[PDB]
């Protein structure tokens, strides 16, 4: 039973390079940048989907 | 000096692109250029002919 995917969920492919380093709020959390707009996302939460 | 050199500083900030001081190797370092008839090491053509 593949579950299809949803609705809004976009499709960031993933290359190795968008998963970078940066410093939000005190800690070196592993940040994503979503591709289809260039926000940042310091933490696995409320993300792009 | 320096003079004997290839890279410096492997590590990425928080937030930059590059620690600013950062050299990447030397595209004539990885080229693998083969060798011709007579002994040679050439390098791979800027090509196309």
């Amino acid at each position: 039973f593949v579950p299809d995917v949803p609705e809004g969920y976009v499709a960031v492919q993933y290359a190795h390079r968008l998963f970078s380093s940066s410093l939000a709020n005190k800690r070196n959390r592993v940040t994503y940048t979503h591709p289809p707009t260039g926000m940042a996302y310091p933490s696995p939460t409320g993300r792009p989907h | 000096i320096s003079v004997a050199r290839s890279m410096r500083a492997i590590v990425n900030h928080n937030e930059v692109d590059r620690p600013r001081g950062a050299v990447a190797p030397s595209s004539y370092e990885m080229d693998t250029g083969t060798l011709s008839r007579n002994g040679d090491l050439l390098y791979s053509p800027v090509a196309n002919g």
